[PDB]
């Protein structure tokens, strides 16, 4: 005899229902997730012993849309780039809430088994992973909600359809926990800081109840919680113990980076606090290209190039073994290139000209030649440049920076222009993209709590400035696309 | 004619800054 | 000087050559195999000596068909589905001949080079298979035969063209020794248990002038045998040692379970030996799909959806591996889902409406939530289900069992609805669909010597009562088609 | 409305039985 | 602040512009290579620490044109084969110059941002792995030229173009160091013995003027030399210690048959240094084909089909494991399949009919069913005869050899028909193909220096009457196309 | 009517020999 543990709650315009104790018994978890018409089977397993010398945790987030989902049989038609990139938006969140020690094999497979052409099955398959993950009995410290923020008639709007993502100036997607906000991925019409920044915490505060509801489906139908604690820490081995390829367990060299930063000191490369790296701006680099441009940002490189043609905007990232001076495969997209390459096309999205006053396909290849500290927004500002060099009439030149944060009890040290060291050691990964006027592009990926409004505002406002500067810089070289 | 960051049309520098309030 | 040793011999109404001892001479063996006018290039190449630390015995078949062969040049066009089904028709027959204890690396490559459009290449790589690992010297308890059987006008045909395929209520493939039958893969128009019988035994029958000629060969151009013998038996390690998840070398607790089954007693779960495990039929389980279906029989259970559009009979099988309880990759066949697909589609195939009556591109997708026996049959069920949700007027509703057999001299046991524990340790994998009127798909894979006709009628009456079962809860659900 | 097992449309299960001779 | 270091020559008829010192700053080396209008973007990452238990020098070379070099957007379009046969022009002419004992990881990426339809990239990025690996360091024994030969109006001309190919009756490539010749790879219209190699060292004198201008771009910005020495010979160890299948570190082994061979002895099957091996002939093997051969040089065989159809010559070249007597796997073109099925096409693309008088697309396949020396060779036999028996008229038979040298000092042997151990311990692998009249291509490999105009006339010459013999039993079977 | 080297229409043979000058 089977029987389904069901929960339904009102979500915005929507109903979300789930379903679990039923189908898929044998994996750690299982619900059936579905906001309205659209629907995604999420399921989570989780190894019971952890494999011998285990030194990284093995998390795998697999996203798949079935064709039979919205009634039609494939023709001539391996993920698709679209399915790699909601694989992403569900890994994010979730990654940083096992516990600091857990090393056991945990994959999380979605399936859509149904669409409504106007509900969006990312949140959905979002909310599924959340459900199914505090369900399992697996150590996660959730559950997190998903939520879509839009921007119509200077109001903020919660899980817009795809008729009135038309209307909206915004595409946002927050996720994170009752206590703080973990990921962040949007795009958006050159909305100020303050309107970007409400949007975060308008979609925070309205998928709490999507966390309340899970939490009341795991006091009716979780499994116990695993039996598991971390491996103690023992102190008497703990005690005992400007370039980037000369400088480049540590765990105390980590520290000394931490405490240096927190107490005021000058960072790793020698810059300070709000500093931004050496810049170098270039246009016209390939002679048989439409336009080219070079952007250098200390040791971040970015050889990126538009190619015009009689999707309208297409971006493609490459990021080869060379640019961190090391010897990998090439062709193959590392878990990154899809995912760098939308992030730097939705910092340029919006400047783009309308198809009625340009009516060409645009497609911008960006070449990492040199990486340490975000090529993606490298990527946004050689698009910018590559474009004025072809003669795309953009509404305003656009630039990108990657920002840091590392947090100790209540004081708190905002980095600009991070580096690749300084990324594996902050709190906060925190990218920026947009013109004089506004904000294209914010991406967010918060590790710790206390983040709050406030710290926030002023992360986004040495952001500001950081955008500010090398838009100068930009506008000395060109100005005006041919 | 040529490739690389010599043959550039337009070309801007900046050493290490710190942005204006 | 190179000497081609040739014999041919009458099979059925084709003349069947076969050359070696010429062409691939570096190879342990290489047969050119012609039936008419279709040749396929079989060649076999064994390890002289076994790996060190080897758990299993390593068997690649490959089968490849040429563009050439049929005289065309590729236009726009990694196996297809068909060269891997074909490669399975040839494993399965020769692996379990292969001597207990026989570690060392083989592998057999079938290529097409000639193919008449009548005369099928399948059964001519089988009988190159044959012929090669028996003039080897490779210890193989060959020689098998390979015939396809056909049922024209209330009498069997041995070996049918295409043509006289589309006249035929069979389409059966059996493969065996001189001794037994080993495999058999067939699709039937609802043929009775007798029919279908009485089909094994006279391919087994017809084949035996090909295992006849193969020996004479070996006779004359065979290579001598390997000087091989297995590690001997130690007896002085050997004597001193419901739920699938929870209750899952041991080799005594596999013989536990096989004197408990021929002793009479409750088998692992706790069944008869003729008893089916719990079931569960549901029909609308998604919203935006034409049909769907959720069966459920024991622990294997199988979401199956119907799509309606405007090869006419798409079927498609997924195997995750959250079905099992276990974290692996997802959307790679693992040799499983093409055989168990199309093993799915030949058991639907039979009812499924003419295009005069119902002209309709249908595809139907099987999702395999839970594994623990025989999810190819669930697939059927499912299937069934599926398309009277969709509306698709099929002749009759259509269910699916696996049937297990333990032979002890001359005791044996029938074992309905068998387990995943229970397959690994039993000596027939036995599967059989169909309506309450005939059997639409049969498939066979025996590994023991002294299975004869009463053993196997036995066999397949306790099958249909299963089949019966199912059919009777399926009815009680659904029984017409919208 | 919503997927799953809950809004099957028609439903029937059976015990683990042994089949009619 | 950013400093390009450029150097600018002329080249033939072209302008070869060289940047380097600031693009792809972490990487070994990194140069911006122009000739005129196309571009080729090359790096060198070397590694500074060799591996623990590496047996062999792992050197990659990456070849990759970009769609945007030529100003295009792609359309429904992982290295396609032209890329991988232009990495390999790369990799031949590199992989002997580094020091023996070298095996610190090396990768070479190239690639193509620019590209004039008249101007050549593989040329480009050949002199841009040559100004890479001699910028970088890492220990390497050239620098390399580059140059492409042709012979319009009976004489030779240098780098010709696009449109001077079409006049031209040669396709030379020829790459080497200040001190001998390295690589060679071409196709040419039956030109005799001394226009081919004419062509050779025409191109080598040419292509001084590149390795000069590279050897003073490192006297101004090359990095300081790799401090690298091997581990020192040991002489308490090292002074301690007809059928290819049955006879097959021994570096004494090795040493013994380099010495047999100088001395004047018979080789390891019993040849001498001019004798063929065992040759069979035979046209018309598969029914269903439209031509077929089977072509037999020693242990070396080859089945070879010819397709008609209504690129217009296509070649396919095949090699399964079984070949060598091996189990390995099919269909994945293991860094030969795609090199040596492009030298068979080059053998045979001479004598191919034109358009005019034979309007139809021919593909030819060649399936390597046994391989002991240079089965690219025993492909262009196969192919003349499978065209002869399939009714094309070929203006001449064409066959191939593979030619070997040992040298030691002054003394040297040039050998004919080389087998598969005779090629690892030769000096030289070099495979002529024609017809009697002339040239249809040929192939160098050198890694010795001494290597003179007069030791390669002799070897041409010798190569010339085996190339006779093998034409001379072609014709005894068939000699004009049905 | 059959596939292989019997099968062949055409055919020449050689013993390894050494090629004329
Ligand atoms: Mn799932
Ligand atoms: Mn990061
Ligand atoms: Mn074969
Ligand atoms: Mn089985
Ligand atoms: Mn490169
Ligand atoms: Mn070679």
């Amino acid at each position: 005899m089977l029987n389904p543990i069901v929960r339904k709650f009102q979500y915005g315009q929507h109903t979300v229902t789930l379903e679990t104790g039923m189908m898929a018994r044998q994996a750690t978890a299982a619900v059936m997730v579905s906001m309205d018409d659209t629907a995604v089977f999420v399921t989570v397993v989780g190894q019971k012993k952890a494999k011998p010398g285990q030194d990284f945790f093995p998390l795998t987030v697999n996203y798949q849309e079935r064709t039979y989902a919205a009634g039609r049989i494939p023709g001539s038609f391996r993920p698709s780039e679209g399915e790699t990139l909601i694989a992403r938006l569900i890994d994010r969140p979730i990654r940083p809430l096992f516990p600091e020690g857990f090393v056991n094999e945990v994959q999380v497979i979605a399936t859509v088994v149904s669409v409504n052409p106007q509900v969006n099955p990312d949140i959905v398959a979002m909310i599924g992973a959340s459900a199914a993950l505090s369900l399992s009995g697996i150590p996660f410290n959730g559950p997190i909600g998903a939520a879509r923020v839009g921007y119509i008639n200077d109001q903020y709007v919660l899980n817009p359809t795809q008729d009135e993502l038309k209307e909206s100036k915004l595409d946002l997607v927050v996720a994170g926990t009752e206590a703080a906000v973990l990921m962040v991925e949007s795009e958006a019409e050159l909305l100020s800081e303050d309107q970007m920044l409400g949007a975060v915490v308008f979609g925070h505060e309205q998928q709490q109840v999507v966390i309340q509801n899970i939490n009341e489906l795991v006091k009716e139908a979780g499994k116990p919680r695993w039996d598991w604690q971390p491996e103690p820490v023992n102190e008497a081995l703990n005690a005992r113990v400007t370039d980037k390829q000369e400088r480049y367990l540590h765990a105390i060299e980590k520290n000394v980076v931490r405490s240096r930063v927190l107490a005021g000191e000058p960072r790793i490369d020698g810059r300070e606090k709000d500093m931004i790296r050496g810049l170098d701006v270039r246009t016209g680099v390939l002679p048989r290209t439409h336009g080219s441009a070079l952007f250098t940002r200390g040791e971040t490189q970015a050889l990126v190039t538009a190619t015009l043609g009689t999707d309208t905007f297409l971006f493609h990232y490459n990021f080869p073994p060379y640019s961190v001076g090391e010897t990998g495969m090439v062709g193959s997209p590392k878990r990154r290139e899809i995912g760098h390459g939308r992030l730097a096309k939705r910092g340029v999205l919006a400047v783009m000209p309308d198809m009625d006053k340009f009516p060409y396909t645009v497609r911008v290849v960006s070449e990492i030649t040199e990486s340490n500290g975000s090529s993606s927004m490298a990527s946004v500002c050689g698009a910018s440049l590559a474009l004025m060099d072809a003669g795309v009439p953009i509404k305003a030149a656009v630039a990108g920076i990657a920002m840091g944060l590392v947090k100790e009890g209540d004081n708190y040290v905002v980095l600009s222009d991070i580096l690749g060291d300084e990324d594996h050691l902050g709190d906060m990964d925190f990218k920026v993209a947009g013109s004089r006027d506004g904000i294209s592009a914010l991406q967010m990926d918060i590790k710790i709590e206390g983040i709050t409004k406030e710290i926030m505002q002023v992360a986004l406002n040495q952001a500001k400035g950081a955008r500010l500067h090398i838009l100068g810089v930009m506008e000395q070289a060109i100005n005006a696309p041919r | 004619g040529a490739a690389g960051g010599h043959t550039a049309t337009h070309h801007a520098s900046a050493a290490p800054a710190r942005p204006q309030p």
